[PDB]
């Protein structure tokens, strides 16, 4: 028997529920095509007025200064608790 | 946030202990082993026949290197070398020459798929979108000669595939 | 005494890099047999293989005759 | 009580207590003008105060060391080793090594 | 301002350019770099064991693993190697740099009793390099052939290599190793004029 | 004050010798065990025109890193690693060199 | 005659038919090699099996790259291959390396070490293109075996 309905009993009892999200699961919510055509947003910049490359320094400061020739590194990494949804 | 692996042992007294002993006496474990794999036979093989179905792709793929060409005739690659200084396997060799009526365009034009990782860099690094990658996969051959493309001869070739690539090239400008 | 002097002038004939009669027991192949810096390392090694193999490299330097490294070789 | 790593399920006071107080006389030998034992000296003495002040703290345990009291004592057992090759070879006191040449910018 | 990083730890790691350098071995210390939250230190070819011992179990410093162990290769200076043993610590949450210097055929003091995983790193730096190590177990030949000839990073020669085709020719069994013919590698001259940065030229 | 590899000039030599002494030793491992290929007398042959190309002796540093490289190149068939006779063939047997001359090489095409 | 022609169609349908490989790992490549196992893209649905078996094997698939290491290593497993033998390069090292071609280390395409009958183009060689990889060569299979 190749029928749906007596099918989906068999695969319920044998270890865990199942009947929904299925192995292929591509049937509904597949959007094809994907969409209309977008428009894509424009960030802090393209905007005129206030745009200089004098602000916006991106590679400036990159030189490294030579050092000399009780401290720590930072402050010691503390141990976080156990998780609240599941202790084991 | 720390979570733990190991129960350390949770069995005490009777009743945790023998159900415990039960799946090494006897099996159980592999009767449950036995119900997971029953529920996946069952269940409809999720298979595509190639020759007759075919695997979803995306409107912007890579794979098949083919050189479009404007709506009125004429060669749409202008041999700024562009596309060969991005190119990381340095595949695609390129020589430039006038065409004797003003027009600056190509002589060589090879694309050899011994190289080439289809990166797609030269999809993106043309100007002029010139080399557009076909939505392909039908090229398997018997020789290194048959495979690696020569100049524009087997790339022009590739209007037979442009009925495609000017209809997917509707996803890239403004972008997916 | 007399196997020493007999096998190691057979296994120094055999070698083919001097003349019987240009060595003969005496005659060291340092300046009179006409021996070379690799081939006193090849003569060496040779001897050493066809009797008993126990050659050190401190030994090497002191056995330059033919009648020194028989008695080398039996001490 | 389990711990962590590999080192034993325990929490033997007083035995890091006699590991503290015997690298103090390691360092306390050849170094004495030198920095390596002016600032370990510094570090040890504070964690000592703290040590005598709380036994047997979770608290206590805690002070700049994060994991169990065996790891807190793990993290001192080659501290002995360290004190020790630093007595045999010894950079501390002395420096006379050849400076390189000049050519490190890239 | 949106686009660049911000930095605030610096000054907090600054401290150790002090600290370690506060130990003062002619020894060990020689030069030291700080940029990005990131400590370079430059050592001395003859200390890298007791330079290594600490760092490691100090109450201070507590690294205990050595994640990467890279050589740098140049051509510029005399001293042509420069090993960087590149530290994690756990305990602390901090990275650290040990840079060394080598000339052409120097043995550096190798990190075989401190670090457990440097012998495999180790074993790396002398096929791609060939700098030799002292006091290291069992040293072989990883990434390069059987038969391999030079060393296959070392700037002095191509890309392409020497012994790269390889024939199933008119002997049996025998691949063919010393033919040197290869497809051209288009090396293009591509470098741009005008100096982008300041505070990096150095007058002659 | 300045590292000195493994010997010091003259014990430098000695170790050639002691690397001769073992690699002479081992060419009949390498046709019996691995492959015939050739011959016992040319394999033989094949260690000597390694060494003469190796004449330029100056430095205690140059000959114990070619001892160490040694140790490693002829170690290798020693601990029978994976060659198969494809592999640890040093001589040329494929190719045909052409003569230094100035009237074969000018006919056939070089430099 | 016509009885031997029609007959040595049948010889050449029990190769059609089925085809058991001994697929090389060492390459990115191996994991789409792997996809062919994987259900949306079926491969046992024809006669191939993943069951490898590398004295018995038929169509050795070299996937991806072939170091100098690993160049005498391949070459000794084709020849213990039996007779009826097929050779499919699959991913752009295979067939003269797509990155590492200008690399010392790397044989320049398999035809150096290993003659190939079926080229696979696409670096990851998509489960569309690498079926190309048995029905192209269920295809090729003609032979024209008369005498
Ligand atoms: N060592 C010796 O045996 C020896 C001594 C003295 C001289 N020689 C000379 O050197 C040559 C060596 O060749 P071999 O004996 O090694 O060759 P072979 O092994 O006998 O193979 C001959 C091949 O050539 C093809 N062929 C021959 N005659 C053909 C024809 N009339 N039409 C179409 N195809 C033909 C065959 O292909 P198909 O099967 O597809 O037809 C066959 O595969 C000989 O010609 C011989 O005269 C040899
Ligand atoms: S393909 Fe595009 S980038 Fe390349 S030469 Fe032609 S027009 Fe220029
Ligand atoms: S897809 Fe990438 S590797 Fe292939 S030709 Fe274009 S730029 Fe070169
Ligand atoms: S062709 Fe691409 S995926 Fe295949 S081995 Fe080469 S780099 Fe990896």
């Amino acid at each position: 028997a190749s029928a749906t309905r007596f099918i989906q009993w068999l695969r319920n009892w044998a270890s865990g529920r199942d009947l929904q999200a299925k192995l292929q699961l591509r049937y509904q919510e597949i959007s094809k095509r994907t969409q209309p055509p977008p428009k894509l947003p424009v960030g802090p910049s393209h905007k005129l007025s206030n745009n200089y490359y004098c602000t916006r320094d991106g590679r400036r400061e990159a030189m490294p200064p030579s050092i000399v020739m009780a401290v720590s590194p930072a402050p010691p990494i503390k141990r976080w608790e156990l998780s609240q949804d599941e202790p084991y | 946030t720390y979570k733990y692996v190991n129960l350390r042992e949770p069995s005490m007294d009777m009743k945790s202990v023998t159900d415990r002993a039960a799946q090494t006496l006897l099996w159980t474990e592999l009767i449950r082993g036995l119900g997971m794999t029953l529920s996946y036979l069952f269940r409809e093989p999720a298979t595509i026949n190639y020759p007759f179905e075919k695997g979803p792709l995306s409107p912007r793929f890579r794979g098949e290197h083919a050189l479009r060409r404007y709506p009125s005739g004429e060669e749409r690659c202008i041999a700024c070398k562009l596309c060969e200084a991005v190119c990381p396997a340095q595949a695609i060799t390129i020589e430039a020459e006038p065409r004797a009526d003003g027009s600056r365009r190509t002589t060589r034009y090879d694309i050899d798929m011994t190289k080439c990782i289809y990166c797609g860099f030269c999809q993106e690094a043309c100007p002029v979108d010139a080399i557009v990658e076909g939505p392909n996969f039908e090229f398997s051959t018997e020789t290194h000669e048959e495979l690696l493309y020569n100049k524009e001869k087997l790339l022009n070739n590739g209007d037979k595939w442009e009925a495609e690539i000017a209809a997917n090239i509707q996803a890239d400008y403004l972008y997916r | 005494l007399e196997g020493i002097k007999d096998r190691v002038l057979y296994v120094l004939k055999l070698y083919d890099k001097i003349d019987p009669e240009k060595l003969s027991v005496n005659s060291h192949f340092m300046k009179d047999l006409g021996l070379d810096s690799l081939d006193q390392v090849e003569i060496i090694m040779a001897m050493e293989d066809e009797f008993g193999f126990e050659i050190p490299d401190i030994d090497a330097e002191k056995l330059m005759c033919p009648q020194e490294i028989v008695d080398y070789i039996a001490d | 009580t389990g711990l962590v790593g590999l080192a034993v399920c325990e929490t033997p006071h007083e035995r890091l207590k006699i590991l503290y107080t015997k690298i103090l006389d390691v360092l306390g030998h050849i170094p004495k003008n030198a920095a390596y034992r002016k600032y370990t000296e510094q570090i040890t003495n504070e964690k000592l105060s703290m040590v005598k002040a709380e036994p047997d703290v979770k608290k206590l345990e805690e002070r700049l060391q994060g994991g169990q009291i065996e790891e807190v004592i793990l993290q001192a057992e080659n501290e002995l080793s360290l004190a020790r090759k630093m007595i045999q070879w010894k950079p501390w006191e002395p420096l006379v090594e050849e400076p390189p040449a000049s050519q490190w910018k890239w | 301002t949106v686009r660049p990083r911000n930095d605030v730890a610096h000054k907090q790691l600054s401290a150790f350019g002090e600290y370690v350098a506060e130990i003062l071995p002619k020894y060990v210390q020689q030069v030291q770099v700080s940029c990005f939250n990131e400590l370079e230190i430059c050592i001395h070819p003859d200390g890298v064991i007791p330079v290594l011992t600490f760092l490691r179990d100090h109450s201070n410093a507590q690294f205990k693993s050595l994640a990467d162990l890279t050589a740098v290769d140049i051509p510029t200076r005399q001293n042509r190697f420069e090993i960087v043993y590149n530290l994690l610590s756990l305990r602390f949450n901090s990275r650290i740099r040990v840079k060394t210097y080598t000339d052409e055929l120097t043995p550096i003091e190798s990190s075989v009793p401190v670090y457990k995983a440097a012998n495999w790193y180790e074993r790396e730096i002398w096929d791609m390099f060939g700098v030799f190590f002292a006091n290291h177990p069992d040293l072989r030949r990883i990434l390069t052939d059987y038969g391999f000839e030079g060393h296959p990073f070392r700037k002095d020669f191509p890309l392409s290599g020497y012994v790269e085709l390889r024939y199933d020719d008119e002997v049996k069994r025998v691949v063919a190793e010393p033919v040197e013919l290869a497809q051209e590698f288009r090396k293009f001259d591509l470098n741009s004029p005008w100096e982008a940065f300041p505070a990096y030229r150095q007058p002659p | 004050v300045k590292p000195i590899f493994s010997r010091d000039m003259n014990e430098a030599k000695r170790r050639v010798r002691e690397l001769y002494r073992a690699w002479y030793r081992e060419v009949p491992n390498t046709v019996h065990l691995f492959q015939l290929d050739i011959s016992v007398k040319q394999g033989r042959d094949k260690v000597r025109e390694m060494f003469k190309k190796n004449a330029h002796i100056t430095d205690p540093r140059v000959v114990d890193l070619l001892v160490i490289k040694g140790k490693m190149e002829l170690e290798e068939t020693i601990k029978v690693w994976k060659q198969r006779t494809h592999v640890m063939r040093f001589f040329h047997e494929t190719e045909a060199p052409r003569p230094k001359d100035f009237l074969s090489k000018f006919y056939v095409g070089h430099d | 005659e016509y009885v031997v022609a029609k007959l040595d169609d049948l010889i050449n349908w029990a190769r059609r038919s089925s085809l058991w490989p001994m697929t090389f790992g060492l390459a990115c490549c191996a994991v789409e090699m792997m996809h062919m196992a994987a259900p949306r893209y079926d491969m046992d649905r024809f006669g191939v099996v993943f069951r490898a078996s590398p004295r018995q094997s038929d169509v050795m698939i070299v996937a991806g790259t072939l170091t100098n290491k690993m160049a005498p290593a391949l070459r000794k497993v084709y020849d213990q291959m039996p007779e009826p033998r097929y050779v499919v390069s699959m991913g752009s090292c295979a067939n003269g390396g797509g990155y590492y071609h200008y690399s010392y280390s790397v044989v320049r395409g398999c035809d150096r070490i290993v003659p190939v009958d079926i080229y696979v183009p696409g670096c990851p060689p998509t489960a569309e293109a690498l079926l190309y990889g048995i029905l192209q060569l269920q295809k090729k299979i003609k032979r024209e075996k008369r005498l």
